[PDB]
RNA sequence: AACGAUAAAAGAAGUGAGAAUCUUCUUCGCCGUAAGGACAAGGGUUCCUGGGGAAGGGUCGUCCGCCCAGGGAAAGUCGGGACCUAAGGUGAGGCCGAACGGCGCAGCCGAUGGACAGCAGGUCAAGAUUCCUGCACCGAUCAUGUGGAGUGAUGGAGGGACGCAUUACGCUAUCCAAUGCCAAGCUAUGGCUAUGCUGGUUGGUACGCUCAAGGGCGAUCGGGUCAGAAAAUCUACCGGUCACAUGCCUCAGACGUAUCGGGAGCUUCCUCGGAAGCGAAGUUGGAAACGCGACGGUGCCAAGAAAAGCUUCUAAACGUUGAAACAUGAUUGCCCGUACCGCAAACCGACACAGGUGUCCGAGUGUCAAUGCACUAAGGCGCGCGAGAGAACCCUCGUUAAGGAACUUUGCAAUCUCACCCCGUAACUUCGGAAGAAGGGGUCCCCACGCUUCGCGUGGGGCGCAGUGAAUAGGCCCAGGCGACUGUUUACCAAAAUCACAGCACUCUGCCAACACGAACAGUGGACGUAUAGGGUGUGACGCCUGCCCGGUGCCGGAA
RNA sequence: GAAACGAUGACUGAAUCCGCGCGGACCACCGCGCAAGGCUAAAUACUCCCAGUGACCGAUAGCGCAUAGUACCGUGAGGG
RNA sequence: CGAGCUGGAGAUACGCUUUGACUCGGGGAUGUCCGAAUGGGGAAACCCACCUCGUAAGAGGUAUCCGCAAGGAUGGGAACUCAGGGAACUGAAACAUCUCAGUACCUGAAGGAGAAGAAAGAGAAUUCGAUUCCGUUAGUAGCGGCGAGCGAACCCGGAU
């Protein structure tokens, strides 16, 4: 609703359908969100209003800084219009404050967590997601991620106080095909409804199934798709 | 130059009736422009042009001999002069 | 066999070697939300005139969209360009790759979008918002005066700038009525003698102490640098002062005066028919847009392009002795498009083909409404063989005694039913439905009385076999299978019980995500998303539920 | 293959003339030769074109064409 | 060259030519716009510019890659040449190594030719004396699911 960009639809890369499905949609505009917040250290901002944001799930908050620079931030669960928000290491454990993990107390619930100092927020961004802090190790802090995974994130990285907005994606029951169309194209086309050519679940005489695999080769219910990577050392306890 | 550009005068009955109103019509170089065409008439005939309207025109005959045919491609320029009209005497043709 | 829709055709006159077919006159009939009219695409001279008459034309041609020659096409303002950007294309530098090449920031190209100055008429045989007459407008260079000092970017900001449904007030295009006005005459068959009949009944521009719904708006001073790279007198933010109604600003349109125009028709000439000259009236009442006022109001979630033009700021620069802005004169006005066909005999369909083709306008009467249906204006057309006959049979129709499904694979087909108003209406239910359930009644004309109309209600009376009097116009019900539902499919034998679906589950994926395209340590999709997210696989609304077996196979896990 | 020798993508890596490489694993002897720099005419090949000739054709032959890559077909490549 | 000419053109009119037309042989001079295409754009043959000289007409320039600069490169060639990349039908009476074949095709570079070339060689006479080509050795030697089948070189004769 205030100084945004044009998000143009596209589901194919260099030419080909690369992410299966994906189509319809109500033609949305892009709102730039301050995911990092570092440069606004020390400066206080007023919550002008909580706006609607397609592209997200998390409600959007319009910040009116004292220096008159306007920015958008993911609205946390609780933040009301006419409240103050401050960025920088100097920050209270109050809603919407941006403060690095070292200054963040243990047992605290956070969202919009970084991964590398800078870049911007990368974890717990969608509505109702929380990061439970477990307690410091060195430069690194052990954190509980929305999945249940415990990661070693260095205290040098920012976070925002509280859980994400838009309360609950529950009473949202879609309703009918076509509600799903206001967003993404004729969903999941069963490979069992396909032909031998098209997919491995193709063919046979009637309704069936025989070895359980995806579109291309592989296998689908249980198969560690994660690789033998370096980011593994900075990670302790995964599953559930 | 001046003397080129205007290939020939428009014959017909409509041009000859326009002649009588101090309106002169010519077959000009297709590439020639309004400014260039106005200049050449103003010069070669010694008369001020108060207005120029112009437009391009195609071709395409054959009579016999399955010799495909071909266009010819012209441009016709029609000019109006102030009260001090007339071209040479080459108007009452 | 056929001569390409069952929308007809008749006679007269003409022309010519020759006439069902060409011209002309009078009729007839078909379309009329089109079978009329205006674009766009596309085609290319098919247009107009004069000639022709081999072949093309399903027949015939004297004719033609065919053949020959000549002509016709006119723009500062309409489309496009010399302006802008979207998807996409390209792309110095740059990132990759046996080669050829693939990617890619800015930038540039790219309308289907933004932006931007002209209207009313006239008329060639054939053009017209282009020519012509009338009176406007836009920008540029200079001149003469007003004026007296800034002007303000390749960068800042504002602004351009955007959805869907619904809806209040005002109006216009436009349409109706009349014993309003103006004009022409005459009518007689029985009557009317005009209060009958026909036709016309206002477009542009300028000004106006005239009416006017609607619509748009804050103005200023100051503070903080931590914001717009910097600067800013511009913008944002915070604070102070007057921000009810109002108050300013804007007039859609109406009215009036003027003026240019047009106007039914009349007047003369007539070389077979056109040219020229003249010109009346301009009422009251009713209806009324998808257009205009306008960026109105409300509601809603699926949350509704960009960039330039523009308006406001300073930087640098020239200049403050000739600034910007205004006013009036002159000058200037580039390139491409414009004929014609354009729901079609000129485009795509091998044909002058019963198909297909995007947008706009699309009158009247009747009928709740309407772009429906019937008839009909304007306009266009009778579909490029014809004439007899009145057999079998075949196609498309009308009626049908008595019976009424007995037909048959199957009521397939074809009837019945049919609109609006009133009464009335079941099991069953997700309490919405089922429902137009089922069933029954009314419907026309005249008069009188009442009211809320275009019309309606009550009373009495009339006519016919019959009153949605013709056209458009549900047959209904009981029980089951399957699939919850709307939707989607085999262009061209399958429309479904197929697929999809909302919902449920298993599962993988911690972000240079899994997964996918790829020559590639390129690049991109996933995603400018982040586990309330994304991939895969299955089941398939909702309700109650989903048991037993882990030997084989697969997946996750341990390791003597 | 008993597979020498050339060649090189990956890893390594020497000698310098009582020195190096070769002689079809490999050794010794006998013998042939000097890599890790570059050029180099002629003899060879082909025929768009030109001339000459022919137990080559003479209009369904000969080139697709007595000339046309036209007419015609196809969105196009192409075909003809 | 020495009288005709005015293209095919079967066509009339106007003319030209012994002060030597016409034609033929050899040079020049003009050569619109597109095309490597090269100012910028572009849907080839069209739009739109700027800079220098200039009385307007009009003339010249404005692409990237090499190098100081002179000067060179882009693009086109029927087949032939070398290079990078490289099929399958087919044979094997099936097929998989093998064959077809490093053929066809694509791509690069070039010329009238190219390629190759001046022995760390051939090779068994202590012969030879750069390369290419032709005959020959020779279907020998050998390779080979030892199958289908594939197939050298030295000597010698010869072109140069
Ligand atoms: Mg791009
Ligand atoms: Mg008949
Ligand atoms: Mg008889
Ligand atoms: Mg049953
Ligand atoms: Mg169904
Ligand atoms: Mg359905
Ligand atoms: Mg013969
Ligand atoms: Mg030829």
């Amino acid at each position: 609703l205030t100084e945004a960009l044009p998000k143009t639809g596209g589901r194919n890369n260099r030419g080909r359908i690369t992410s299966r499905f994906i189509g319809g949609g109500h033609k949305r505009l892009y709102r730039i969100i301050d995911f990092k917040r570092r440069d606004k250290s020390g400066v206080n901002a007023k919550v002008a209003a909580i706006e609607y944001d397609p592209n997200r799930s998390a409600r959007i908050a319009l910040l009116h800084y004292a220096d008159g620079e306007k920015r958008y931030i993911l609205a946390p669960e609780g933040l009301t219009v006419g409240a103050t928000v401050n960025a920088g290491p100097e920050a209270e454990p109050k809603l919407g404050n941006a403060l690095p993990l070292r200054f963040v107390p243990v047992g605290a619930v956070v969202h919009a967590l970084e991964l590398v100092p800078g870049k911007g927020a990368q974890l717990a961004r969608s509505a109702g997601t929380s990061v439970q802090v477990q307690g410091k190790e060195s430069d690194y802090v052990i954190v509980r991620l929305p999945s249940g995974e415990l990661r070693r994130v260095h205290s040098e990285c920012y976070a925002t106080i509280g859980a994400v907005g838009n309360a609950e994606h529950k009473n949202i029951v879609l309703g009918k095909a076509g509600r799903s169309r206001w967003l993404g194209r004729k969903p999941h086309q069963r490979g069992s409804a396909m032909n031998p050519v098209d997919h491995p679940h193709g063919g046979g005489e009637g309704r069936t199934g025989a070895g359980r695999v995806p579109v291309t080769p592989w296998g689908k219910p249980t198969k560690g798709l994660k690789t033998r990577r370096k980011r593994k050392t900075s990670d302790r306890f995964i599953v559930t | 130059s001046h003397y080129d550009i205007l290939q020939a005068p428009v014959i017909s009955e409509k041009a000859y009736s326009a002649m009588e109103r101090g309106v002169y019509s010519f077959w000009v170089s297709p590439k020639a422009t309004k400014t260039e065409i106005k200049d050449a008439i103003q010069q070669a005939f010694g008369v001020r042009v108060i207005g120029i309207s112009t437009m391009n025109v195609p071709g395409k005959r054959k009579r016999v001999g399955r010799f495909i045919g071909q266009r010819n491609d012209r441009k016709k320029a029609i000019v109006r002069l102030a009260e001090g009209q007339s071209i040479e005497a080459l108007a009452g043709q």
